[PDB]
């Protein structure tokens, strides 16, 4: 019995959507298009939503080392290691699942999410986003105690 | 008892008539049924049952 | 992405990972400064390792709340009234001062 | 016997009170205010949080004209754009060159964060004053928690306590207050349905569970870019996010009289303002008759060491002639001097050592040991 | 165009207001207050109800001495009775003739009834005034619900309404109130921990779900009857049961200005006190230019029937000569006379019938139909 195998990803799919900057300021139909950046977390954690699906393969199976994106008409598999998040400098990715990414980012004015496909071709999406998280408490510190 | 809707009928949300593998059998029909129950309190009970696949031609 | 022309306002909903939740954040407490005294006056030698917020108020009718972010080595001269003075240095518990 | 005294409304200061019931040996009671709580009655007007701009997929009607309809949703915006020709990866989305329309629609509702990240707008009225008092009664510390209204009678070990009424009716809270987690702010917040864009109250929800919300975010839909499927818009940024950085210091930091501010429930703790009357109805059994106790005569006082400070910097040696052995209460008859000892054991022609606190450089005070007074002359140093 | 008027704060009375925008045909608006709600902000201090005296089976220690221990329970009472010899149906319960003790114990807690039968003690502060207004606007009745603070702008059919501020800040509610089901009482209730035996507050619970309660019921355990197993006691009867019969008439019956009192939420409805200013920003489209409106000439008025009363006891027939067909506003130019009709349809050389109300026996008044005035002479009967 596989009565506990509820997989919502069998019904859903990664997609191509508008991105204003796919690199060098030019717009494209991006397989890593930025949908929404959430910054309600006072600890500074960013909840990022993209057009692709992380941790899912084309056959709908769950694999944390894999990523699925829309390649022209059909979805294709890509490596999780190739996925990156950056503002003014690289971000620390804390969690990935489906359309969602958790990231700890340094101060910036833009937000970029990208990956490397099967053909070794890099794909990225840049959106203007002011990131300067407020101080937790009364001391501006760097590392977590 | 939590009730869901399918055309002219009412049924228990956790028990749609398409079971097992609702989506594998009829993908369009399953999604249409789920869309019709989006406002129903037992929508997530229906989503769980419709997107679960434990086929007959299997040992476990 | 454009809406499907054939179907109307037809939609479904799915649960998402990583929801927002209330937790606890651990913050460091700045080292206690070197404190010297004078007539209705308190002198603190602040040595911050990172930007540290210094705040103070009189414990009487006129609190006169003042605040400043201390970036580096700074000596602070504060007047302690008869009613008393409350000083908060970063994440430390407030220090209270009274004249003898 | 009812003993009535008045102490300043200051927490962490032990006060000595001399109970003198006629024909009974003097009794010294130490009283210390542990906490003074001012809890106002709150009435929730609304809650505010970060808003969410709900934008579904735009309706691109190929070879036709789309129609906007009035939807009863907060900040509902609808616009039909003519002469559109959008493109997808594999080419043009529409068959027609001209006569294609894009229906852009949007509305405002509470963000997913509203359950976790929110500020509550309360109407604060007539606070009930409460006090926690430590009493050194019969060599033991007793705790009395009572409303400081001068009516609430609290009985601990047969001693009836009536605390207050407070000399000052002062509160650090105004008529309208705003609460965010552990912080309280005095704010004349906008009423429900009067919130401004990009300011506190741009989105207003009467309760956190409320389905319908008020929204005034200045949401305006814009014409999409040439050959692009998207819903561009102009909107004033989150008023709650703006308030979080513009709020300034909370009441815990700005309030006069050294007020400590706590939440769950919202209360003012240890506001050092005015004085507090104390009524203690001490039972019959607690007292010892003068005859049951000792009679003191030929009393003399010497101060070999004194320093005028906040603590007991003074030392006094009192010589006496006691009629019999027993326990005697020690109390200062001068309010400018306070004694550490509340009770000492006496026996015949002997001497006692007490610790005293004073702010005076030249301290002249009277010490009552049992029912006899002795004058102490002290030259206290800085 | 902003039309500003002031009406008395009286519900169920239709008032006629003449809107005269320069260069535009006069407009008559009928306004009626449907309800005026005064809802105070409540802060629950505690709840009270019938108490329950919990008495378990007494501990009858045969051939031994039982020992009482201090239990942290409300009104905890414990007493050990010596020299007991209790009997059951089949004889003596104890083997020993002497040296048997009975430990009687009791405590007070909330009764099972406390969820159903209870009174709530609230701290009531600064009430928010709200008004429901019926406006006869463009031949249709529109309902406007707004806060009577003179700030809350409510737009219905493009007409912006600003109600208040109220001329009177009067409220039938005091600082401290008590609520029982559908009844509200002005009561200076005892604070928490200050309740007296046999009176309102003998038992006090901060919330209805609260595990720990305050109790002062004067519970005293008595020595059991000879050879009898029972726990006799003396206690002051239920303070809540006593208050239920001693409360008197509620605010719904005692409040001045004909106040109606409702619960869930606690509010004062239709308190006939002071006046209420009304601001109406009538849109451009609602108005008709004088030139675009019919012109009336050769006007005459006849009153065939009149009775001077509170209602429309007068009948008037007005003859006219209209330049064109259209709608004309009807208004009394004399404040001592009021007309039921706000708008009538005119056409050439015809006549109109109106209903009027007056207190005068000899009523001489002017009626403005569109932009022309006509004098009416009326002999009204008692």
């Amino acid at each position: 019995s596989t009565k506990d195998n509820f997989n919502v990803y069998k019904a859903t799919r990664p997609y191509l959507a508008h991105c204003p900057d796919c690199g060098e300021g030019h717009s494209c139909h991006s397989p890593v298009a930025l949908e929404r950046i959430r910054n309600e977390a006072t600890d500074g954690t960013l909840k990022i939503q993209v057009s692709l699906q992380i941790g899912i393969k084309t056959d709908d199976s769950h694999d944390w080392t894999k990523l699925r994106y829309m390649d022209n008409h059909m979805p294709a598999d890509a490596e999780r290691a190739g996925l990156f998040v950056r503002t003014s400098a690289p971000c620390t990715i804390t969690g990935t699942m489906g359309h969602f990414i958790l990231a700890r980012c340094p101060k910036g004015e833009t937000l970029t999410v990208g990956f490397t496909d099967s053909r070794k071709i890099s794909h990225s999406c840049t959106h203007p986003f002011h990131h300067d998280p407020p101080v937790i408490g009364r001391e501006k510190f760097h590392s977590r105690p | 008892p939590v009730m869901c809707l399918l055309a002219n009928t009412t049924f228990p949300c956790s028990q749609p008539p398409c079971t097992p593998c609702c989506y594998e059998k009829e993908p369009e029909e399953t999604l249409r049924m789920l869309e019709d129950n989006v406002m129903r309190p037992g929508y997530y009970q229906l989503l769980q049952a419709s997107l679960t696949c434990s086929p007959h031609r299997q040992r476990e | 992405v454009p809406r499907n022309a054939e179907l109307g306002d037809r939609k479904g909903k799915i649960h998402i990972p990583f929801p927002l939740a209330n937790v606890t954040c651990r913050v460091p407490k700045a080292r206690n400064p070197t404190v010297t005294y004078g007539k209705n006056q308190v002198i603190m030698l602040l040595y911050p390792d990172h930007p540290t917020l210094l705040s103070y108020r009189n414990m009487g009718e006129e609190p006169n709340y003042q605040e400043e972010w201390v970036m580096h080595k700074k000596e602070v001269v504060l007047t302690v009234p008869t009613e008393g003075l409350e000083v908060t240095w970063g994440n430390n518990e407030p220090y209270k001062y009274w004249p003898q | 016997y009812e003993h009535v005294t008045v102490i300043p409304n200051t927490v962490g200061v032990p006060y000595k009170t001399l109970v003198n019931r006629p024909g009974y040996s003097p009794m010294v009671l130490e009283m210390e205010l542990l906490s003074v709580t001012l809890e106002p009655t709150l009435s929730l007007d609304y809650i505010t949080c970060e808003y969410k701009t709900v934008i579904p997929s735009p309706y691109v009607k190929c070879c036709g004209t789309a129609e906007c309809k009035d939807k009863n949703l907060p900040d509902y915006s609808c616009k039909v754009f003519t002469g559109v020709y959008p493109f997808m990866w594999g080419g043009a989305y529409c068959f027609c060159d001209a006569e294609n329309t894009q229906l852009s629609e949007a509305h405002v509702e509470k963000s997913e964060s509203c359950k976790t990240e929110f500020a509550s707008a309360y109407r604060a009225h007539t606070a009930s004053a409460s006090a926690k008092l430590r009493v050194l009664y019969q060599g033991n510390n007793i705790t009395v928690t009572a409303y400081a209204n001068g009516d609430h009678a609290v009985t601990v070990k047969d001693a009836k306590f009536i605390v207050g009424p407070m000399s000052s009716a002062w509160t650090p809270f105004d008529n309208k207050i705003v609460v965010y987690k552990g912080d309280v702010y005095n704010m004349d917040y906008p009423p429900f349905g009067a919130g401004r864009p990009g300011q506190f109250g741009d989105i207003q929800s009467r309760t956190p569970e409320s389905k319908d919300v008020y929204a005034n975010t200045q949401l305006v839909l814009q014409r999409p870019a040439a050959g692009t499927v998207h819903v561009p818009y102009s909107q004033a940024p989150s008023g709650f996010k703006y308030w979080l950085k513009e709020r300034g210091a909370s009441l815990q930091h700005t309030a006069p009289f050294g007020c400590q501010i706590a939440t769950n429930p919202v209360r003012a703790v240890n506001c050092a303002v005015g004085n507090m009357p104390i009524s203690i109805d001490i039972p019959e059994a607690a007292f010892t008759r003068v005859v049951d106790a000792p009679s003191l005569t030929d009393m003399s006082c010497e101060v070999p060491a004194c320093t005028h400070s906040s603590d007991f910097g003074g030392v006094a040696i009192i010589k006496y002639a006691a009629s019999k052995k027993g326990k005697c209460a020690v109390h200062s008859m001068t309010n400018a001097v306070t004694i550490r000892e509340a009770e000492i054991e006496v026996e015949g022609n002997s001497q006692l050592q007490i610790s005293f606190s004073t702010a005076l450089a030249s301290a002249e005070f009277r010490v009552q040991v049992c029912s006899t007074q002795v004058h102490c002359a002290a030259e206290c140093h800085p």
